[PDB]
């Protein structure tokens, strides 16, 4: 049930790290991480978070493993070792699956599981709010307050910024 | 006799790689004087 | 590196943990720590050479691993508690991961591989910010979130850096790796002392501090790296085998010195708390360090070494470097038991 | 003219100097009138 | 205000006062090649400094008031006894050695220090470029041993890697025969005890292994005998130098500021000619290296910090 | 719903015409007719390197429509220029560095 | 717990495994390093979003940007590497054994 | 570790030999077993068997001591009839430092072993017996 | 008070006398920092420099001053919360009930 599709996407979600955690060649671990970003965007736009999840596209996706890729076609990997080729990727990458498979049946046919901690089963819909109906986005208005609450936010986060470039062009001088 | 001072065969137990010698640690040799190893 | 921009690096090292400091925001905390960590990299990798390169990644790995778990810490801390202010935690599974976190960042055993590594690779001026500003943030931490801390946690770190790190600096030739481990082994009565005191845990930071940067300061006057080098020492400069005596005896804790007025502090908040094993099997553990800090006085001060012809070339120059000081930091890190009643400020 | 070249602290360097002693003229100044308004705080406060 | 980062902050960066007069020359040869009068009219002739070959003595040329000092504080190394007695136990041949190299690396640490503070260029007899073809002579003659050879070689490593070569390496290439002639016209009853072995040493060294590597970057010039008394034509031939090669143009300001800071302070330049190891012809025993430091110390301005020393005439001391 | 049943027809055709621009009929009967360093700058690095800073201060000034509407104007115009001046001030010490040079 | 919780904290165990327990590429360690980022961005997000603490709508922002910066001092060391050795293998990195 | 020590300090000491000798040995196997791990995990076995059998030998061998210690503390305040004294500790350490002079096969080490670990072990006894405090609680 | 080394209260008590004996021996370690500090820079130990020797006696007896007055103001606080503690709660401090030797019994162990 579309009910479920945060449970869903979730499921997704830890697939692709088990995909890259796995550790195949750094070119399919870049994808596995990419879906990752895609799926876990998902996840935070059905929580009500549309700018926070399109940034995750935008930064994370389109900023961060958009260099990531770069840099491994440069300095790592320029044509990929076969996917799963290698017994310990491929042990590790079935483990993760059947670990989370079961995880998925037990919570699913119970509708609760205890992992270590106990969980709840019912669908993520039970714990939403149920009286919005105000005439703009909360966290659009959160966001925009870094501007008017968050001066020291800024100060400290652009500092590290623009000390980032300086650090990067003294660590790559050689 | 003059005071015993410590002479080359006494100095060079601290010139090594390690204290103890073992047979792990037979391949390990002293840095680079500078730090700098050859590309 | 530029002059202005040294400065600038520097100055962002200091203000990275005055930002943890003054924080009572957890992602303040957390933004401190990754400014920190961001403008120490370029002070390690300045040498440029492949093992500053090397030293530099496995520094990053290590502080970067760790912040990620502070950052888990942080959020389970939050989903239990609905706030982030830096207090004690609401949660023993994040006090957990915050602890090991910063046990990670301060490099005490189990995660103490890094430190002597990371030490040896880089110059002594780095090394001597790593091992004493570098304590700093995340000490300051552990001062705010104890009351949440487990203590069979926090002790059994405590032991294992005393006895790792005494065993850890019996094997060492290279003055970079025996202050490594000391810094491990100090570490170890920082933390074993604050569950109890944690006034105790800043007196001990304090007089490690100062003793650590003299013995750097002595070291980097002469730029001397390995044993040998420094055994030179009594042919050049005589006045700085003396010093270096005094320091080495005080950071062994040997009374009257200053070094041992944070063993002796420790020792009694311990007793006051009917702990009396754990501060015999600390005070014997630490005879460790003693040994191969007398190992040093002996091939530096105690004894001649032999020499080199060259070495009379030397004769003719003076010392030019800064030495920054060195005169104060010597007097205190021997001459200040005395005024041991006076830690009270500290309170 | 002993040494061949000039040493870096042949003369005095006199702006120094002057600093120097004046900055421990100033903070004797400084401590003593510190500690005479905490004596005279002290006993005014306690009704001495 | 002593060279600093504070000073180069303020201004004092070594390109301001650098100009295309501001170079290094060396000028190389066998012995008796009239290589020390080519190095002074060369000097004369372009503006620049000139540096004599840095010998026994030449460290305390620069200190004290510049007069040589009794032999024990050289550590007792004689050229005149490595020609009478090259094969001496007492390894006085490897220890003048390692003393001279130690020697030219000061002397290059000043030119440069000379050439980067003023502008003004300098020209140099040899330099610890051209040092180990006496190495490579002196071992190939069976005069000192292979662990010498090793231990030079290490000290070379980490000494050398610091500085930048020479703008204008010049050769006078004279014949062993011709060598040998002047060696016996010049009269000094040592010298004339060299073997023209030794010597054909120094040539193959210089021409099989120096000039090779110094052609790869650096302006490298050969003259015989004949065309070196043509100084007119050396100072001609150094003028109209492309100089498209080297180290020389990849430095800037940032780079020079980090070189002045070694070459200023010359301990920190002759840090790793006192490396622990312990070859016997180097190694010095703790009662002998006691007694002649503090015979050093006894001489006249040499217990203190040169400007504290009331026993040559110092003054304001108590407020110095 | 919609969206997502956009997406899905845009890449499911996408993935249609791919495999059947892969499998068409050929006529034909006969047989058919690692991980190093890549040379390349490291001039590319730093642009790369470069984008991503840059970008990551985008991410910052793109509430600045939202924050445009605070009563606490004074406060939000200083620092948006703040923000921006540091980027400028990124850009110029690249740019006077030579990080920004393609030569060499 | 809600259900997600249960997928979102196996994520990041999974990539801090993935972490620890290296094989030879070091890019193949910081994509792990980036995962763990990604699950604790999503941690913040739904806790923050599903609260409605409006106020820590940034914060999820600021832990993307710093970490980004944190993963680009991580790729420039990675070339470093890369340059010295000519791969990226952290077996390489063992000199300072001694 | 909490509840393994808990099970062998709530049976009277001299009595219920086996279930005292049972959780020694598990104590003594789980000592065995975390340091096969750290010393697999740092000290890379050339091979996947070679791994095993250190695991194995190191495991056996802290299993072994355990065992014994707990068998001969316990056979020792049975048969004295002194259920609350050191002594029998001290006999049942000096039985672990024989059985690792055994495993290791060195007069010295197990000569060594039985006196440290033979004290260590009347230390414990000892503090049970007087409530001393190894990780004592902050209480001032 | 609240990140104050001298809160307004520590006023109310006596200063530390210049001649403390506490703060001479902080004067005789910067005289002693100044003596290293020749020594180390090979200047004539007891004469060179005695405007700097100066201001490193200073220097330490300025700032000791300070710590010194930190250092009573802490203990008279740690003294005030402790007496004030004891009054809130006198269920907690009783005065014991005090017998002389004389009713007390005390086993005697003969030296023999
Ligand atoms: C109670 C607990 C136990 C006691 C606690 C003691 C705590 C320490 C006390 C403070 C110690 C500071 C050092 C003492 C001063 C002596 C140095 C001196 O004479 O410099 C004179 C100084 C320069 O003399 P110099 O020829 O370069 O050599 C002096 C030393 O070698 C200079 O070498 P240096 O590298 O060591 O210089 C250190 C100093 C830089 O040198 C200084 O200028 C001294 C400044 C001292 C400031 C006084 C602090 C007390 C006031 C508190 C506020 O660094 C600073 O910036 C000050 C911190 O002349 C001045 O400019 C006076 C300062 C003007 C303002
Ligand atoms: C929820 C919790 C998290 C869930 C995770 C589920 C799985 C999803 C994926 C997670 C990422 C896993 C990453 C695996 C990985 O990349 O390791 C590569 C790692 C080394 O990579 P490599 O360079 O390709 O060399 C492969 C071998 O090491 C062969 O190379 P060698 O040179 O090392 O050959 C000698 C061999 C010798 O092996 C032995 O001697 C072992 C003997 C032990 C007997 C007991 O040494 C080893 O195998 C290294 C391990 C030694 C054992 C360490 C102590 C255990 O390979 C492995 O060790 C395979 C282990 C895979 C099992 C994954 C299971 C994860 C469970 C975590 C515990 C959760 C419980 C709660
Ligand atoms: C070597 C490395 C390991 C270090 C040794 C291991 C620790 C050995 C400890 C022995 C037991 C001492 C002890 O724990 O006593 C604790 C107990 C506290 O109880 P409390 O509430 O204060 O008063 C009532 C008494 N139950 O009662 C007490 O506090 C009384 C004990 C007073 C302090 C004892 C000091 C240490 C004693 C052990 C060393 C003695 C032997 C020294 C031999 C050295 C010879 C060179
Ligand atoms: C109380 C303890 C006071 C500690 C003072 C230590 C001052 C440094 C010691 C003087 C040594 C000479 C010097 O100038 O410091 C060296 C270092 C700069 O490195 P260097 O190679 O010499 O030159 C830089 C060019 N790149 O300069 C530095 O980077 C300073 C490194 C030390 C900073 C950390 C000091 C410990 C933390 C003190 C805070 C106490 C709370
Ligand atoms: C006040 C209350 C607190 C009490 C705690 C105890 C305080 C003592 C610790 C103070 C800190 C150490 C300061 C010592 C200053 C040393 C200065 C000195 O004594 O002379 C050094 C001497 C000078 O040699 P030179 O440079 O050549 O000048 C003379 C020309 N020959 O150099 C030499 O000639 C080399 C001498 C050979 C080495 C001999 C070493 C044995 C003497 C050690 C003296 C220092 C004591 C250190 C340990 C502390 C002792 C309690
Ligand atoms: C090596 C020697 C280590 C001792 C052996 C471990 C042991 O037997 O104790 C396990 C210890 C149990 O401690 P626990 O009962 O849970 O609570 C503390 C009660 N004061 O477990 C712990 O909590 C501490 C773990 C100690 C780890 C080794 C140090
Ligand atoms: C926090 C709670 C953690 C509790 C556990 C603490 C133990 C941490 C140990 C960290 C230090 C590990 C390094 C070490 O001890 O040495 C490794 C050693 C390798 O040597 P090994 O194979 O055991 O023996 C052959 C000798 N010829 O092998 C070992 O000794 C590994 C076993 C060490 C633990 C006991
Ligand atoms: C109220 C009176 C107090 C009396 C008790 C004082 C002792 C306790 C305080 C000691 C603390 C250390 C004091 C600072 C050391 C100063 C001495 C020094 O370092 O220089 C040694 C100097 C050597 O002679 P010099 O020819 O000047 O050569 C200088 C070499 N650079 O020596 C000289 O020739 C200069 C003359 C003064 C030398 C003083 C030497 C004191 C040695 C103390 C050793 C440590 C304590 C044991
Ligand atoms: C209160 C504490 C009580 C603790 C009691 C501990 C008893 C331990 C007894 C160990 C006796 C020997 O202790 C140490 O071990 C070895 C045996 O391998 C001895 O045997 C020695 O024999 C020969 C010498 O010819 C050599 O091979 C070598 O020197 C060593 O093996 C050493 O001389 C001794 O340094
Ligand atoms: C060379 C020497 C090296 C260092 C040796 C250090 C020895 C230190 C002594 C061991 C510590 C004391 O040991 C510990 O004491 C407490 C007493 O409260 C015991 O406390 C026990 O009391 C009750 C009943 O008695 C039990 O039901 C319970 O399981 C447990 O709480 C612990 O079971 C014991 O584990
Ligand atoms: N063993 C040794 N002798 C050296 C070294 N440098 C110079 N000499 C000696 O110094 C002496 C004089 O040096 P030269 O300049 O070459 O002779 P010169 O005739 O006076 O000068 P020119 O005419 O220019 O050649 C020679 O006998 C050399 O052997 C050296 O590095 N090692
Ligand atoms: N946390 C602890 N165990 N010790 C502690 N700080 N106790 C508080 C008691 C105390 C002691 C000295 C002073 I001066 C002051 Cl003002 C207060
Ligand atoms: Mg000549």
């Amino acid at each position: 049930m579309m009910l479920y599709i945060v449970f869903i996407l979730s499921v997704i979600f830890v697939m692709g790290f088990v995909g890259f955690s796995s550790k195949p060649s750094p070119i399919y671990g870049g994808l596995g991480l990419i879906v990752s970003g895609g799926v876990g965007c998902g996840i935070v736009l059905n929580f009500g978070g549309s700018f926070l999840g399109l940034m995750v596209f935008l930064i994370y996706l389109g900023g961060m493993m958009v260099v990531f890729g770069y840099t491994t076609a440069m300095a790592t990997e320029q044509y990929p070792e076969i996917w799963l080729s290698n017994k310990a990727v491929l042990g590790a990458f079935v483990t993760g699956l059947l670990m989370e498979f079961f995880m998925v049946y037990y919570v699913l046919k119970d509708k609760e599981v205890e992992v270590v901690f106990e969980f709840n089963g019912l669908g993520d819909w039970v714990i939403y709010d149920t009286g919005d109906s105000g005439f703009f986005s909360e966290e659009a208005m959160g966001i925009a307050a870094l501007y008017s609450y968050g001066t020291w936010l800024v100060i400290v986060t652009g500092w590290s910024l623009l000390i980032g470039v300086v650090v990067i062009m003294e660590i790559t001088r050689g | 006799a003059r005071q015993w001072q410590p002479d080359v065969e006494w100095a060079e137990q601290y010139g090594g790689a390690v204290m103890y010698p073992t047979k792990e640690t037979a391949h390990w040799k002293p840095p680079p004087w500078n730090d700098v190893d050859p590309p | 590196m530029n002059p202005i921009i040294f400065i600038i690096i520097l100055l962002t090292i200091m203000l990275g943990t005055i930002i943890v400091m003054i924080s009572s925001h957890w992602l303040l905390v957390w933004i401190g720590f990754e400014m920190n960590m961001l403008a120490i990299i370029p002070i390690m990798m300045k040498n440029h050479n492949p093992r500053a390169t090397e030293a530099s990644t496995k520094y990053f790995l290590t502080q970067s691993t760790a912040s990620m778990l502070l950052m888990m810490a942080v959020i389970i801390n939050l989903m239990f508690s609905g706030q982030w202010t830096v207090m004690k935690l609401f949660n023993p599974m994040a006090s957990m991961l915050m602890t090991m976190a910063l046990a990670m960042k301060l490099g005490m055993a189990p995660f103490h591989f890094w430190v002597p590594e990371v030490t040896q690779g880089i110059p002594l001026s780095s090394g001597l910010i790593l091992l004493t500003w570098q304590k700093l943030a995340p000490m300051s931490v552990l001062y705010q979130i104890f009351p949440s801390i487990n203590l069979n946690l926090i002790l059994t770190l405590s032991v294992l850096s005393i006895l790792i790190g005494g065993w850890g600096g019996l094997n060492q030739t290279q003055l970079r790796k025996i202050m490594a481990y000391s810094s491990i082994a100090h570490m170890g009565w920082m933390t074993a002392v604050l569950p109890y005191n944690p006034t105790m845990t800043l007196l001990n930071l304090i007089i490690y501090i100062i003793m650590t940067s003299t013995m750097f300061t002595m070291f980097m006057a002469n730029s001397t790296t390995t044993t040998l080098s420094l055994s030179h020492t009594w042919n050049k400069t005589p006045i700085m085998t003396v010093l270096i005596l005094a320091t080495l005896l005080s950071m062994g804790g040997l009374p009257p010195l200053s070094g041992f007025m944070p063993k002796w502090m420790i020792i009694q908040e311990m007793t006051k708390n009917n702990s009396i094993i754990l501060p015999t099997f600390m005070a014997i553990t630490a005879l460790l360090n003693l040994y191969f800090y007398m190992r040093l006085t002996y091939s530096t001060t105690l004894t001649m070494f032999p020499s080199t012809n060259n070495m009379k070339m030397k004769w003719q120059f003076p010392l030019m470097k800064k030495m920054t000081f060195l005169p104060t930091m010597v007097v205190l890190s021997t001459m200040m038991l005395p005024l041991t009643p006076m830690l009270s400020v500290l309170e | 003219k002993f040494y061949i070249q000039e040493p870096p602290h042949g003369s005095p360097n006199w702006l120094k100097v002057g600093l120097t002693l004046g900055t421990s003229v100033f903070l004797w100044i400084y401590l003593i009138k510190q500690h005479n308004e905490d004596v005279l705080e002290y006993k005014r406060r306690n009704g001495l | 205000l002593q060279y600093g980062p504070l000073a180069y902050i303020l201004g004092e960066k070594a390109t301001k006062k650098m100009t295309e007069k501001s170079k290094l020359i060396t000028v190389d040869g066998n012995i008796c090649s009239g290589k020390s009068k080519l190095a002074k009219e060369i000097a004369e002739k372009l503006g620049l400094k000139h540096f004599p070959e840095a010998g026994i003595h030449y460290v305390d040329s620069t200190t004290g008031d510049g007069k040589p000092l009794p032999v024990q504080f050289s550590g007792n190394c004689s050229l005149e006894k490595f020609y009478d007695d090259p094969k001496s136990n007492d390894g006085n041949s490897y220890r003048l050695q390692a003393w001279l190299y130690a020697s030219r690396l000061l002397q290059y640490a000043d030119a440069l220090e000379h050439l980067l503070s003023t502008g003004q260029g300098v020209v140099l007899e040899r330099s610890i470029y051209s040092d180990f073809v006496f190495l490579e002579a002196m071992y190939r003659q069976g005069f000192i041993r292979k662990q010498c050879v090793d231990h030079y070689n290490q000290v070379k490593k980490v000494t050398i890697c610091e500085y930048l070569p020479p703008h204008v390496v010049v050769y006078v290439d004279v014949p062993v025969p011709e060598v040998q002639s002047r060696i016996q016209k010049k009269g000094n009853p040592h010298e004339m005890k060299i073997t023209s072995a030794y010597l054909q040493d120094i040539e193959n060294a210089y021409k099989g292994t120096f000039l090779p590597e110094m052609s790869e970057k650096c302006e490298v010039l050969q003259y015989s005998a004949w065309e070196a008394q043509d100084a007119e034509k050396v100072v001609e031939d150094i003028e109209y130098l492309k100089y498209d090669k080297g180290p020389w143009l990849d430095q800037n300001d940032r780079k020079l500021h980090k070189l002045r800071m070694l070459v200023q302070d010359k301990l920190e330049v002759l840090n790793y000619t006192s490396i622990p190891v312990f070859l016997p012809e180097v190694t010095v025993g703790a009662h002998q290296s006691d007694q002649v430091f503090q015979e050093f110390t006894e001489l006249p301005g040499r217990k203190y910090r040169a400007g504290y020393n009331e026993d040559v005439g110092d003054k304001w001391i108590w407020l110095k | 719903m919609n969206l997502m049943l956009a997406l899905l027809t845009n890449f499911t055709l996408a993935t249609l015409l791919v495999i059947i621009a892969f499998w068409l009929p050929q006529l034909n009967v006969y047989s058919e007719k690692g991980s190093a360093r890549l040379p390349f700058s490291m001039k590319f690095f730093l642009v790369a390197i470069t984008f991503l800073l840059f970008d990551l201060e985008i991410a910052l000034l793109l509430p600045l429509p939202w924050a445009s509407q605070t009563a606490n104007l004074n406060t939000m115009l200083t620092m948006a220029l703040f923000l921006i001046i540091l980027l400028a001030v990124s850009l110029a010490y690249e740019w006077t560095q030579k990080g920004l040079e393609w030569t060499e | 717990m809600s259900m997600v919780y249960m997928n979102i904290m196996m994520a990041f165990t999974v990539s801090l495994v993935g972490l620890l327990m290296y094989r030879s590429h070091l890019m193949s360690s910081l994509l792990c390093l980036e995962g763990m980022m990604l699950s604790l961005f999503v941690m913040a997000a739904l806790t923050i979003l599903n609260s409605h603490f409006t106020l820590a709508s940034m914060m999820p922002i600021i832990l993307l940007v710093f970490a980004a910066c944190e993963a680009a001092l991580g790729l420039s060391l990675l070339v470093m590497v890369s340059n010295t050795y000519g791969t990226d293998y952290v077996q390489n990195l063992n000199l300072l054994q001694c | 570790a909490k509840t393994v020590l808990r099970q062998y300090w709530d049976i009277p000491e001299g009595t219920e030999c086996h279930r005292k000798t049972y959780a020694t040995t598990s104590i003594g196997g789980a000592a065995g077993l975390v340091v096969s791990a750290y010393s697999v995990a740092l000290k890379t076995p050339t091979s996947f068997l070679e791994g095993v059998a250190r695991t194995g030998r190191y495991t056996f061998t802290a299993a072994a001591i355990g065992a014994i210690f707990g068998l001969t503390s316990c056979i020792s305040a049975q048969v004295r009839e002194k259920p609350d004294d050191p002594l029998n500790y001290l006999i049942g350490g000096c039985a672990g430092g024989l059985i690792l002079g055994a495993r290791t096969r060195s007069y010295g080490i197990g000569a060594a072993a039985c006196a440290y670990m033979g004290l260590t072990a009347a230390l414990v006894k000892m503090g049970q017996l007087e409530g001393w405090q190894v990780f004592a609680e902050p209480k001032v | 008070a609240t990140f104050q080394f001298l809160p307004d209260e520590a006023r109310s008590l006596p200063p530390p006398k210049l001649t403390d004996p506490r703060l001479a021996f902080v004067g005789f370690l910067g005289y002693c920092s100044g003596l290293i500090d020749n020594a180390i820079r090979r200047r004539p130990v007891l004469l060179a420099g005695l405007h700097r020797q100066l201001l490193y006696i200073t220097s330490f007896v300025f700032v000791g001053y300070y710590l010194l007055k930190r250092q009573d103001y802490m203990y008279a606080v740690r003294d005030h919360d402790m007496f004030s503690y004891i009054k809130s709660h006198p269920e907690d401090f009783p005065e014991k009930d005090k017998k002389t030797y004389g009713e007390v019994f005390e086993e005697f162990h003969p030296v023999r």
